[PDB]
């Protein structure tokens, strides 16, 4: 009926309606390997892609194809779409409706490009695109949330009252753990260990999510590091090698709260988020704290709820009772928000056919898409 | 009879209802106008746009919140039968227009076209078979018992005297004045900016009006107490700010009293009410410095009555007795007078019937209610 | 069907995650499709002399 | 009487009609 | 005496001093603070951190701006103590502020607290024999002549309109509005944001600004012109960049007429200043029309007042005479008028006695202020 497919600069997932496990789960990165000068027989693929890139990583380097939404290149965006959609499901475009997902600051110009392309390649009955956000405070349960976004390098504060929200209320800062992956690679590269592929940052993104977990305060706990080395946990790689950090694993996260560790002339994430709460109602504010809604892949990170909590408690007052809503799913959530509403048949009336940009050409995304 | 009449005591801000011989209006809620402002995806919100209850007053920040009401004088004539929809709806009457009687509830002076508009309404929108519109004075002499006295009210933004002894023709003796509390918060909000304080919105002014009546009294020596220290003590928002009590809320309120200080010349109540009594005779004004009617919900505040028994004191001369009609449920009681005003014999001569609008109306109209 | 607290708790009910109650909330009642026909009926049926 | 609990209230400590001084 | 008025021109964005005499324009300059932004060991630096001037608008990405000054209300009171020193330089003053008299701008309505803690350091920190602080208005209105005036401007953040005839102050007919380039920037920034350009740096700010006043025009017709096709030239930028020109220029200052687009309501200018003049009488209102104001640096535009007039077509009725200009300098006008009036006779009991600051202080200033 339909073809729900999540997207991600990293995680792109799919399936259809009433799925509940994404069909599609892979690394929507595009892989370029080491092409040399010399002969060689038997060939290969011109460019291995997420998967199929990592599959022979040793040789493909997984560059990044979009860039905190500026994609690269649509063609090699469009052959990760033709190849998953050949990969996963084999099927033809024309059946459904597509699915898909963006986030704002865009330019009005890359959706009208990518829709656009759609019919073009594809040539789809409908289609539809749609705001991550929407889909997790949809399957969430709620028309008046507030929610944020932590993907692989995005970061949006999106408050919601009876489906009804401002653009001016909802914030962004399309900054993610990406950077931290840098930060991370290169602190350890300090450390002693080299770092030159994209192999490196794969290692290095693995062990990030292994170790960055959340603690208090980084004066007490690098007093008891230094005092007790006992937290520096060690871990050997794929090679022999075993390092062993302990500040390092969740002092990494700690620059979302802290621009200083990159010095981005920025604010923290909880201040961020509060002056997101700042712009609104006295009364819907305290449903914020009521709705305190979170998302995004790089929140699966134990003990930020209880800082960003205990953050906010010392900007609120008393009164405002705080009330986290803390999904530890939220990540393939968007995509499951998409099945349900790939579900109601409503929605399912509202559509962008063809002879929309046919005749209509592209303001109809302006007007339709959301 | 089942065909009850209905009973409706207007107001400037504040409208009650009911039937005859009722002795508490069912339903009670205020004068204004409403709409959403913003723009939801999901579905899930309230429709209907024109809200008037707990959603009303909790939606608040989605709402514009207007009054037609302008002195009482309403302008969004179609929006008042929108209201008076509501006021006929599922939970609050489901009677039809044709199918009880009703009386009305009215300010005096007014110009022709208002009661030729409100018949247009509830004669071929709302088709009433008895519509009868008068004075809450006497309704008010009903509820009280007495039958000759001055009449005086306060609305929101209106106020007038009727001193008239028992329903006897004397409209060279009567005063009215309409200038009240809504102008004094929003002077109020002045006072706030003025020491940084900013509002603007309908729901924010609403919330200033709340302040305002939940927090104001009047010193009785102006001067005397300006120059003691005051205390400032502080309610708090519903996020929980700053709310001093200020110079304001026994400084402002005596502008009523003063109100060349807003900017035009008028005379206050206490003079406006010495000089109905010039509009009297000498062999009468005795009774009338008995004859002390007093009432008006906003007159509600401390340091009210008794104070303004010493301004009397300052105007009217030697041997002048305090007879001053003052429970808290003067609005109300003028609801009751006008229910027990339904429950009456002579009441079916009183009301205007139905084919008189079919034949005439308008002249018959005024006949009818002078 | 009016009824606040019962359909407060249906709402609780779809809060569970489990928002198809809206799919029998919806379907079985067709009530409104039963008044509209008594209403198509009013003029004829309805106030017959 | 729940004429004055169902609605905001009535006066409160104070009576409706006062008196001027002695002697007048 | 040596001892010339110090005038000063404060200003939420344009912001100056002066002296009495000396017509022409002393020192222009800025308002914020220079924070200094990276660190390092070596020698060949300039150190002292409080950086204002050329090295401040030549180093910019090596200073962050500091706006304490909120709509003309400053915050951090000692960046305006440093502001102040910066002033009291050798460089910039020459002399002491003990030794010579003082006179200052002031936007009205503002917290009488700001002024207290102003006249604190003013006397408490710097024992200036004599100072008084009024309005910009009433400068411009004395460098003009008419002893009418509806002084209509803007500085960066706050629309203004002040109506007024041979200095008759009717407070109740002056309005004004916290809103004007702040927000123009802002909103310049999002039509880049809309086309992916972020700049929020400090540095990034002043390029804004740059743009603010380089790249920018009107059109008398909203829509008209809106809904066209652009052709969007590009411009050469101060790094070596080079973006189009965009519609978006003249759509910003819409946004003062149309504020609900960025979210809040207000009214329109113009319909203020109506307001105001429906707040006057009859025959002023002829002379309010021919009384007409040229203020406010913002207000650069080309087609700027013929857009205005066509609102004024739009709302008065007819038989409206008002005429233009041949402006000087409508800037640095009100700081002129202010330098004249610091040279006047009768000008020193406008000041206020240090030792009856010492005595009483703030509140006989403000109620010898207006
Ligand atoms: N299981 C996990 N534990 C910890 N962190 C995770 C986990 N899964 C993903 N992340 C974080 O999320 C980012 C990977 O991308 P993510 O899973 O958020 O999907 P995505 O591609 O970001 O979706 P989008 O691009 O639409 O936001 C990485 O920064 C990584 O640190
Ligand atoms: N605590 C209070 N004290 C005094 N007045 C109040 C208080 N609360 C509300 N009021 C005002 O009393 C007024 C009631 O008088 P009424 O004649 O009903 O006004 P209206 O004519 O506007 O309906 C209301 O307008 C309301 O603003
Ligand atoms: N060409 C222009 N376009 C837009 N804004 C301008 C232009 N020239 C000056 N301005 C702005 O106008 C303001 C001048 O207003 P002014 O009446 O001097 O008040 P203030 O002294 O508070 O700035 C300044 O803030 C300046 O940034």
């Amino acid at each position: 009926a339909a073809l729900v497919v999540d997207n991600g600069s990293g995680m792109c997932k799919a399936g259809f309606a009433g799925d509940d496990a994404p069909r599609a789960v892979f690394p929507s990165i595009v892989g370029r390997p080491r092409h040399q000068g010399v002969m060689v027989g038997m060939g290969q693929k011109d460019s291995y892609v997420g998967d199929e890139a990592q599959s022979k990583r040793g040789i493909l380097t997984l560059k990044y194809p979009i860039e905190h939404g500026i994609v690269t290149n649509w063609d090699d965006m469009e052959k990760i779409w033709h190849h998953t959609f050949y990969n996963e499901l084999r099927v033809a475009p024309e059946e459904h409706p597509v699915l898909l997902t963006e986030a704002p600051l865009n330019p009005k110009a890359n959706r009208e490009k990518m829709t656009q392309i759609m019919f073009e390649t594809f040539n789809t009955p409908a289609m539809y695109v749609a705001i991550q956000a929407v889909l997790s405070l949809y399957a969430s349960g709620r028309t008046t949330g507030i929610v944020m976004d932590s993907g692989d390098g995005v970061t949006h504060t999106v408050p919601i009252y009876e489906g009804y929200a401002l653009p001016h209320a909802i914030l962004r800062l399309d900054l993610a753990g990406r950077d931290l992956t840098d930060y991370l690679m290169k602190i350890l590269t300090e450390r002693g260990y080299s770092f030159t592929t994209t192999a490196e940052r794969e290692i290095v993104r693995d062990i990030k999510e292994k170790l960055c977990y959340v603690a208090l305060d980084f004066e007490q706990e690098m007093a008891t590091a230094a005092s007790s080395s006992s937290l520096e946990k060690s871990y050997e790689l794929p090679d022999g090698q075993v390092i062993t950090i302990g500040n390092e694993r969740f002092r990494c996260p700690e620059a979302l709260f802290q621009p200083s560790f990159l010095g981005m002339e920025s604010c923290g994430i909880h201040e961020t988020t509060f002056n997101s709460i700042m712009k609104c109602d006295v009364d819907i504010r305290k449903d914020l704290y009521a709705n305190t809604v979170l998302s995004g892949g790089t929140t699966m990170y134990p003990g930020i709820a209880d800082r960003m909590q205990k953050e906010i408690t010392a900007l609120a007052p008393s009164t405002m009772k705080i009330k986290i809503i803390a999904p530890p799913e939220r990540k393939y959530s968007v995509w499951i928000g998409g099945s349900i509403l790939a579900s109601l048949s409503t929605f399912q009336q509202m559509w962008i056919s063809k002879q929309e940009y046919d005749e209509s050409g592209p303001s109809i995304v302006h007007r339709k898409c959301f | 009879i089942a065909n009850q009449p209905v009973v409706i005591d207007n107001g400037s801000g504040v409208i009650k209802a009911g039937f005859a011989g009722d002795q508490i209006p069912k339903y009670c809620f205020p004068n204004y106008v409403g709409r959403p402002k913003h723009v939801r995806v999901m579905a899930g919100a309230l429709e209907g746009d024109i809200f008037i209850g707990p959603k009303a007053e909790e939606h608040r920040g989605l709402l514009s919140i207007r009054y037609p009401m302008e002195h009482g004088i309403v302008k969004d004539w179609n929006d008042m039968e929108r209201i008076w929809q509501y006021v006929y709806s599922k939970d609050q009457l489901q009677t039809f227009s044709e199918e009880h009687p009703v009386l009305l509830t009215e300010a005096p002076l007014n110009p022709r076209k208002n009661r030729e508009r409100a018949a247009e309404v509830f004669f071929e929108t709302f088709n009433v078979p008895a519509l009868f519109i008068s004075m809450q004075a006497v309704l008010s002499l009903y509820a009280t018992g007495r039958t000759t006295g001055v009449v005086l009210d306060s609305g929101d933004g209106v106020t007038h005297a009727v001193p008239i002894y028992e329903g006897f023709a004397m409209p060279h003796s009567i005063m009215r004045i309409d200038i009240a509390g809504r102008d004094v918060s929003r002077f109020l909000r002045l006072y706030l900016r003025k020491e940084g304080y900013d509002f603007h919105s309908s729901s924010e002014f609403e919330i200033v009006k709340a302040i305002k009546e939940r927090a104001c009294y009047l010193s009785i020596n102006p001067q005397k107490d300006e120059t003691l220290e005051t205390e400032k003590a502080q309610y708090y928002l519903p996020d929980g700010s700053t709310i001093e009590i200020g110079p304001s809320r026994f400084r402002a309120p005596e502008l009523l009293f003063r109100p060349d200080l807003i900017g035009e010349e008028s005379e206050g109540i206490h003079e406006v009410l010495v000089f109905a009594i010039q509009k009297s005779d000498m062999d009468l004004r005795r009774t009338l410095f008995s004859n002390i009617v007093l009432s008006g919900g906003s007159t509600l505040f401390k340091g009210f009555g008794d104070r303004l028994l010493s301004e009397v004191k300052k105007l009217a001369p030697k041997d002048v007795k305090i007879r001053i009609s003052a429970p808290q449920e003067r609005l109300y009681s003028t609801w009751i007078g006008g229910s027990i005003l339904a429950s009456l014999d002579t009441f079916k001569k009183m009301w205007v019937s139905k084919k008189e609008y079919e034949e005439d109306g308008a002249r018959s109209i005024h006949r009818k209610t002078f | 069907r009016e009824s606040p607290e019962v359909l407060l708790t249906l709402d609780i009910l779809k809060h569970g995650k489990r928002f198809h109650a809206t799919v029998s909330f919806d379907t079985d009642t067709g009530l409104k499709q039963a008044l509209e026909t008594v209403n198509d009926y009013n003029p004829l049926m309805k106030d017959f002399p | 009487d729940p004429k004055y609990a169902d609605l905001p209230g009535i006066a409160r400590n104070e009576p409706d009609v006062y008196e001027t001084s002695d002697l007048p």
